[PDB]
């Protein structure tokens, strides 16, 4: 029993980990973006506050 | 990603001076007196480390950081979060060691939960109580028998370094099997490799399908700690109050075990003096004793209006050269319902449960027992009593007469039923049908240094012969009249049988 | 107005540094505004008006690690 | 509202705010803190700091406080309603009631906490004995009227037990009123426990519940709550005092009270005093306990219970009391284990009235003798330890039984401890309590033995007991 | 072993790992735009590795 | 690299000012050059304010002036890890003392304020860790990879039951040793320890040979002695982490709580208790959370505690107490009783004093010499005055098997010789628990007490009854 | 009147007994192993010539 709950921690590690090797698959992509798609003056207008 | 527009002007100063764990926020204004202050990631620093705004003071806001403040630099920035410490609770958090945060620590993955609610709240009433019938077995047939704790009682346990409360604790956490009962055992202050062991071995007895771990360790700040037994209390409230399903039935009983509040009132005497607050006796805040019986009040036992759930608290308090005089030890004693003490001397003497019952107290009393404890315990806690009182002519004095002889060799019996080797709880049905035994002169031929084994092989007895007698105790432990000829024939008639049968 | 800064990603020229500050009426006119080139927020602005900070930085809306993390 | 001022500081449960240099508020003024749901927070000023900055102590949680806000002066102390409204209800140091009835209407009278003490001249130094139904209470430490009377034990002695038997007994057989101070009350011992057993059957359809009062500064409230419920009890009960009433005031801890005192001078900054406790301890006990005097017109005649740890009488919570009692009760557990639940120690328990002159000579001298041949007994049952009774004895084996009879005659069976026990509640009254310890004392009990001694009325109920045995 | 092929299936990019990322990055960057003004380049670049 | 002033010097601690975008992180580490091309190398503690930070000196600071130079090294203390740390001695800033030349800069370098293992890394598996010695084998079983302290006064056997059992298992490690002397006096350690620990050969490799060694001894001043238990913990932490098994003994935790009570009372904390630090638990617990065992490799630790004057009730060994697998209790009253080994039976504890881990008979024991024990201090105060004559026959057999289970105890150990002219006995945990069997059954009720005193097992005292006849 | 007043049971010397001449240290361990035993018989020197 302990070692199917290790296993499920396992799963549960690897789901985290899924997504903790996403930060090179969001960052450079979004850093890229924002040179490239944003440029310059991608600023908005703040009217609300 | 689900962002509003992000127009939240979000209340922010600036880190002035970090020190010991404790940041001094200068100019957070509209803060309010127990915040969460968020401390956001900055270059080289991918996560947030939260902390709590306690000193309000005049142009400076001083935070008690929940985390490792080396980080934490001088002109920081911190935004203040509007909310209050909260911590989730639920059906989730049932098997799982968590920090007082929330977040789990033992790697089996996320918690599931929808719920959350503040560690600090009021206490649930006035209105709102019912009195303490229910009781809580915890196994040990010394305090199911003499100092009884029933669901929604505050009940102190006090001792030396090494006597045995976080044993009396897990044993009384283990209990609880079938009791319909959840445990929730809060590990403040603790070495980790202990809060490890505690948890195997709940996990060796499958405790941890019913028990919630809030452990805030050594290493950990003081923060941490101070905030590690609201948190845990705030699951029990939510269990006492919402319920959780467990093995099929809706439970509202929680039992709390706060394993040190010593250590609890050393961290938050930690806080205070660097927080440079004015010290009081041993250096403690004025507040030390306000601290615990905010947390302990909120123990409760709610009526069928409010639910009728109950959140039992067992606070585990160590002295220092058994002075229970000191100044948490007699806050604490102050606040509970009753207090176990804890001796080394008696530990050490064989009795291994360690119950001084002569100053040990339990305020509930006979209302925290069944008719069949309360039956069968009220002779032999007379009968402690005089042995107590006639044990000093004991050691040396051999004369005195028949009734002193037969009045302290009857309490040296009945003090040798006491003993329990740990993670062996009684069912309330043999600690029952023991003292039926021992309290009607049935163990007057058998010598004192044989009457545990005794004990333990006449259940063994019942748990073979006759299992049917003890399914009729148990059915019938809450009439009035409990020894029911009935109950009193095939209970009596196994012991004589027992006796004839085994030589003793 | 003293502790009033203006915070993007990109490096700002006069032009729309000052009509950053032309925004700024809704609080004090053309408030006193300091300027940080702060390349790590990838995108997005952070304006900070006396005690109180609007993070419209995309690195904010990312939150940090995702949700997901 | 007089003045509204601004919170500076928030430091735990203590408030620094700043008001408006000509309308600071006054020394033991109330300021509330309006909060954002439609309630508020009322803190206590203790200080005058400087120019317009007083401390105050929170009496509530301050953690939904936050720097800047409104503090609105209410020009007075805390005001706490009195009469008829407030007899059967259950309120706090504030004097909202914290019970589920609907708030007390604005018609009521409502007076300040902080009231001077009667006048030398109008002390009543007639004393007078104060009937209760307790045996031992009567006979071996006698309730003065107009007095203070403390009860001093460990922890399960019975304490509360006999503080609410008290007031069944004094509610139900008499026509006295009762008071309650619950300090430190814990929310097991005051939200249940006391309500339920005050719900016992007066005459017919009114309760002990519905003639008493009860105010509790709970043990979760701030130390500044559990400091000023004891005054707001005595406001409360200084009305029907000067309605010419008899009035009753239990007081449910006292040590409790000082612990408040000495958190509140902690918090504030004062300097520490003897060990490590408050400065004012003398000061705060006196202003107290001063207020419960007899008067020319009422008499305020109060029992305050007082937990001693261990057997250390030298702390400074009871030390501080001492000066201020009649008559001390002293709770033993050793006597509790011995199923004497109301565990009076008859030695070591005095009594100022206890006087033949005051009492009667009659009631004297039976105490006297009771408390004689008990402590002859004292000596002898160490004697008979070890040779037995039957061995040799000069009258010593008539002394012994009569002792053993009169320790347990002292044991009586409470009203409200029928949870307890089951066993239905007796009331004697303090002649016939005398009277029967008088014809026990010599002679016409020597018959009956020590089994029908153990829970009884007057001696009355001893002997129809023995021939109920024997017919 | 099974931790294993929870690796080797987060080791594609575009399967599980960028099409996710650069619609989030779409979402809370702009209006819901892909590539926007571009992003082309970093749709296969993501990673990086 | 920010380069800031010093504001003020008020004993170890300096207090410097810094430019305000360059100010150092809380554990960073400050060098102050001193001149002669020798830094001193101050530990930041706190930050005060606009770029004032205040530093302990770990080291004298009683000839620099106010106004010197501070260069911000930007990283906190870093010390050598790995072999090339083993047969060496070392400082608090992991600089070699010996005779030996530098450590090389291919060496790794790893701060010494590290995050303790987490909850998942723990490991609480527990088995016996034989000793030699009787009454440490019998009452307060060793763990192997457990926490055991040995605390005790000033005159006890502390240094000399570290020594002995320094004799008795470092010769069979499966492993490497990592010796943190804090407050050792420096006379009792590299003067002895490191000079018994080069005659000590295992396999033609010595035991210091294989043993890291870190001195802060007591000559030094409190920053030293309160940073250098951290870097023999950081220096353990590597063998530990690569599987290998440690030995690991740190003298006197009580001299690391006294150098940090000396630093808060310098840092300007407010006092709590007996004038010790607010913070004495959380660096207890900082110091104490590194010790423990994982899962990948194992630190079987045996801390010696002292005991300001004789109170176990201060705070130090106070907050020690809980950190611990097995407790072992030195007492001034029995070592003046000439029971060097004046280990206490009832007040030393184990956690794996449990018949499943250490056995039935062991437990069975074990649990009737400490209730025999308890039976004598019960009835210790009858004996004061009325004498042996007035007491049970029963409760006679027990005083005198308690007598004799005292002398019992006593065990001459190879590095006491000076002491006692015994030669050095090593006594196994079986036959201590054989002894003690026979010797509660009754065998021995004849011997006279005195033939109890400095032997090994049962055997050995009937030898010497028989030899006396 | 013992006025070097030397507690040998308590006082000791943890270096010292190497540094020491070994013509001392050769008569001294006769003469320490015999106060011992004087100190060990101190406690029975209270009996009529019971002990010979
Ligand atoms: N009933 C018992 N029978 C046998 N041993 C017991 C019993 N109760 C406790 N122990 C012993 O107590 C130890 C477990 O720790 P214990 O429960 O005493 O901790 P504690 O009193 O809470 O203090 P701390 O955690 O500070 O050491 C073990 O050595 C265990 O053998
Ligand atoms: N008159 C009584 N009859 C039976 N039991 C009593 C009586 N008085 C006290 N007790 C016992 O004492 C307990 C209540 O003690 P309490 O008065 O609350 O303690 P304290 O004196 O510390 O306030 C009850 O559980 C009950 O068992
Ligand atoms: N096993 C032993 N045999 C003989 N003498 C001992 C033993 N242990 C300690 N001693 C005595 O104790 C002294 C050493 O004490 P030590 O352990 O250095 O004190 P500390 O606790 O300060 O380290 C020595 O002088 C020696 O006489
Ligand atoms: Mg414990
Ligand atoms: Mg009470
Ligand atoms: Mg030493």
């Amino acid at each position: 029993a302990q070692a199917e709950q290790e296993r499920i921690r396992m799963l549960s590690e690897a789901k985290s980990q899924i997504a903790d090797l996403v930060t090179l698959t969001a960052s450079r992509v979004l850093g890229a973006e924002l040179q490239a798609r944003g440029h310059d003056a991608l600023i908005a207008e703040s009217l609300a506050a | 990603s689900g962002v509003d527009l992000q127009p939240r002007q979000v209340n922010v100063g600036t880190v002035i001076a970090v020190g010991d764990g404790v940041a001094r926020l200068s100019g957070l204004d509209q803060v309010v007196a127990s915040e969460i202050v968020e401390f956001p990631p900055k270059a080289g620093r991918n996560e947030s480390i939260y902390g709590i705004a306690l000193n309000l003071e005049q142009d400076s806001v001083a935070a008690i950081i929940l985390g490792d403040d080396e980080t934490i630099e001088e002109g920081d920035m911190v935004t203040s979060t509007g909310r209050v410490i909260s911590v989730p609770v639920g059906q989730g958090l049932l098997g799982r060691v968590v920090n007082p945060l929330g977040q789990p620590i033992d790697g089996k993955g996320p918690i599931v939960y929808e719920k959350t609610r503040p560690i600090e709240r009021i206490a649930p009433g006035v209105i709102t109580r019912k009195s303490v019938d229910t009781p809580v077995q915890t196994g040990i047939i010394a305090i199911d028998a003499l100092i009884p704790i029933g669901r929604g009682q505050r009940e102190l346990i006090i001792g030396d370094r090494q006597t045995g409360k976080t044993a009396v604790a897990i044993d009384t956490i283990l209990n609880q099997k079938g009791q319909g009962m959840v445990c929730i055992y809060v590990a403040i202050g603790q070495r980790r490799a202990q809060v490890a062991q505690v948890v195997g071995t709940l996990e060796r007895f499958g405790a941890m399908e019913y028990t919630i771990v809030v452990s805030a360790t050594a290493s950990e700040s003081a923060a941490l700690q101070y905030i590690a037994p609201y948190a845990g209390c705030a699951m029990g409230e939510e269990i006492m109050e919402n319920g959780v399903m467990l093995n099929g039935q809706l439970v509202k009983d929680a039992l709390i075990v706060y394993d040190d509040l010593s250590k609890h009132a050393v961290a938050y005497r930690q806080v205070s003096l660097l927080l440079r607050r004015p010290p009081g006796r041993e250096a403690y805040p004025g507040d030390v004793f306000y601290l615990h019986s905010r947390l302990l009040e909120r123990a409760a036992r709610l009526n069928e209006e409010y639910g009728g759930g109950s959140l039992t608290a067992l606070p585990v308090i160590e002295t220092q050269a058994n002075d229970v005089s000191a100044y948490i030890p007699t806050n604490v004693i102050s606040i509970t319902d009753g207090q176990i003490y804890l001796e080394s001397d008696l530990f050490n003497a064989g009795q291994r449960p360690a119950l001084n019952v002569g100053i040990s107290v339990s305020r509930v009393g006979g209302a925290a027992q069944t008719r069949a404890m309360r039956a069968v315990a009220g002779k032999l806690k007379g009968e402690l009593a005089q042995f107590r009182d006639l044990a000093a002519f004991a050691q040396f004095a051999s004369d005195l007469d028949a009734t002193t002889k037969a009045q302290i060799e009857r309490g040296q019996r009945l003090q040798e039923l006491l003993k329990q080797p740990q993670y062996q709880p009684l069912p309330v049905e043999d600690q029952v049908a023991v003292l039926y035994a021992a309290t009607n002169n049935y163990l007057d031929d058998v010598p004192v240094p044989l009457i545990t084994k005794w004990r333990d092989d006449f259940l063994a007895f019942l748990r073979t012969a006759h299992p049917e007698v003890r399914k009729l105790i148990y059915d019938n432990r809450l009439d009035r009249k409990f020894p029911t000829p009935e109950v009193k024939e095939a209970l009596e008639a196994a012991i004589k049988e027992f006796k004839a049968t085994s030589n003793y | 107005a003293v502790d009033a800064s203006v915070t993007s990603a990109i490096e700002l020229s006069a032009e729309q540094k000052e009509r950053i500050t032309r925004e700024l009426q809704q609080r004090y006119g053309d408030v006193h505004v300091t300027y940080h080139v702060d390349p790590t927020l990838i995108g997005g602005l952070i304006i900070r008006v006396g005690d109180q900070v609007l993070d419209n930085s995309l690195r904010a809306r990312l939150s940090a690690i995702q949700r997901v993390l | 509202m007089p003045a509204k001022g601004v919170i500076q500081e928030i430091i735990g449960v203590v408030i620094r705010a700043k008001f408006p240099e000509d309308e600071v508020p006054e020394i033991y003024n109330a300021i509330e803190i309006p909060l954002g749901n439609g309630d508020r927070l009322v803190c206590e000023v203790q200080q005058q700091l400087g120019n317009g900055v007083v401390k105050a102590v929170a009496m509530g949680s301050t953690d939904g406080l936050r720097r800047g806000l409104e503090v609105i002066d209410t020009g007075r102390p805390i005001a706490v309603p009195v009469g008829p409204a407030t007899l059967g209800r259950v309120f706090n140091v504030l004097g909202d009631p914290i019970d589920g009835m609907g708030p007390i209407g604005p018609e009521v009278e409502r007076r300040p906490i902080h009231r001077d003490p009667p006048s030398f001249e109008e002390q009543n130094t007639q004393a007078q004995i104060f009937e209760t139904g307790i045996k031992v209470i009567d006979l071996i430490a006698p309730f003065t009227r107009g007095g203070k009377t403390a009860i001093f034990g460990g922890a399960g002695v019975g304490k509360t037990v006999v503080i609410q038997e008290l007031i069944a007994n004094i509610a139900k057989e008499q026509s006295g009123f009762s008071v309650f101070a619950g300090v430190g009350e814990r929310s097991r011992e005051g939200n249940d426990l006391i309500h339920e057993m005050k719900e016992a059957r007066i005459d017919e359809n009114t309760t002990v519940f519905d003639k008493t009062v009860m105010v509790f500064g709970q043990m979760n409230e701030p130390p500044g709550a559990r400091l000023r419920v004891g005054l707001t009890a005595l406001t409360m009960a200084e009305y029907f005092r000067d309605e010419g009433r008899d009035i009753l005031l239990f007081i449910d801890n006292i040590f409790r009270f000082v612990q408040a005192g000495s958190e509140v001078s902690s918090l504030l900054g004062r300097m520490p005093s003897q060990v490590g406790y408050q400065p004012t301890l003398g000061t705060e006990m006196g202003e107290l306990q001063e207020r419960i005097t007899s008067t020319k017109r009422g008499s305020i005649t109060s029992m305050q219970a007082v937990y001693v740890p261990a057997d250390d009488y030298t702390d400074p919570a009871p030390a501080t009391v001492f000066s201020h009692l009649d008559a001390t009760i002293s709770l033993e557990r050793s006597i509790a284990e011995r199923a004497i639940f109301p565990a009076v120690d008859p030695l070591a328990s005095t009594s100022r009235i206890l006087d033949p002159n005051i009492v009667g000579e009659e009631h004297y001298r039976v105490a006297q003798e009771v408390k004689r041949v008990l402590q002859r007994y004292k000596d002898l049952k160490d004697i008979i330890a070890i040779l037995g009774m039957e061995e040799l004895s000069d009258e010593d084996k008539l002394t012994v039984q009569r002792a053993r009879k009169i320790e347990l005659f002292f044991s009586q069976p409470f009203t409200v401890a029928q949870q307890f026990t089951g066993r239905p509640g007796k009331y004697v009254p303090v002649k016939k309590t005398v009277e029967s310890f008088a014809r026990l004392l010599n002679g016409e009990g020597d018959h009956i033995p020590e089994s029908f001694f153990y829970m009884q009325g007057d001696f009355d109920d001893v002997l129809a007991a023995y021939e109920a045995s024997q017919k």
